């Protein structure tokens, strides 16, 4: 079988028989399992917060709130709030939350936002305009010059 | 050879 080792400051570790899965119990409550397929789980105790680490850099962090962030080897973080809407992060700059409803919101580092509502339009605000799509194929655009401008469907 | 705990984690600072 494995191996229990208590050292004086009250840390313990559980060693599996074949070394694969070790288990530390930190003197303040931390608990550290590595595991045979080279995952990491940390549990602090204090924070009541689970951090797992993937052998490909993958992150994962559980909040005791409910909240959940996975941040990617390729930069993208996915944070999912306690009321369940997910805001992801992307590497080269811009942000997409995602609502329970389906409503999409993305914010590009340009400045611009482009919103996807659950009925099938899409709005866009820029610094020259504000333009909204509708599914029936019309679009009004209300420019910074205040002017409104209507296409209507073919 | 170190088996002393991590300091502890702090979410992500967010807008919304």
């Amino acid at each position: 079988g494995g191996r229990l080792v208590v050292f004086p400051n009250g840390t313990r570790k559980e060693l599996s028989a074949d070394g694969q899965t070790v288990k530390v119990m930190f003197f303040n409550g931390d608990v550290k399992h590595t595991m045979p397929d080279q995952r990491v789980i940390y549990y602090y105790a204090e924070a009541q917060t689970t951090h797992i680490t993937y052998p490909d850099g993958m992150e994962v962090l559980q909040f005791p709130n409910n909240q959940t962030e996975k941040h990617f080897p390729d930069g993208r973080k996915e944070i999912t709030f306690p009321d369940q809407t997910v805001k992801t992060l992307h590497p080269d700059g811009r942000e997409e939350s995602v609502l329970t409803d389906g409503t999409i919101i993305q914010l590009n580092p340009d400045g611009s936002k482009v919103i996807q509502f659950n009925t099938g339009q899409r709005e866009i605000h820029t610094a020259d305009f504000k333009r909204r799509e509708y599914p029936d194929g019309t679009v009004k655009t209300v420019y910074s010059d205040g002017r409104q401008e209507t296409q209507y469907p073919t | 050879e170190d088996l002393s705990p991590r300091p502890s984690p702090n979410p992500h600072p967010v807008s919304q």
